[PDB]
């Protein structure tokens, strides 16, 4: 067990990190889409102004 | 991206802040112009009556 226990900790670390990359990539997509929308809204508002 | 988002959010907010101010001004122009129109619509009837 003291052997597998160490490699499974690493496996969980990799899987956790991958789950966080999946999260961060989505967070960046969300952040970008919010920024892109806000940029298009700002442009329209300046035009309106 | 958070920094850019925050900066753009402030830009949108501050630009829209001017939009709502101009809305109050345009609303005031209407409120005042409506009064000048009321007077004008009487002077035209006084002119025609006289």
């Amino acid at each position: 067990m003291e052997g597998k226990w160490i490699t499974d900790q690493l496996r969980w670390k990799i899987m956790s990190c991958k789950m966080r990359i999946e999260q961060l990539k989505q967070t960046i997509c969300k952040g970008n889409e919010e920024m892109e929308k806000n940029s298009e809204g700002l442009l329209k508002t300046k035009e309106k102004n | 991206v958070e920094k850019n988002r925050k900066i753009v959010a402030e830009n949108l907010e501050k630009v829209q802040a001017e939009a709502e101010r101009l809305d109050q001004e345009e609303a005031q122009y209407q409120r005042e112009y409506s009064e000048f129109k009321r007077q004008q619509l009487e002077l035209d009837d006084e002119l025609k009556s006289v």
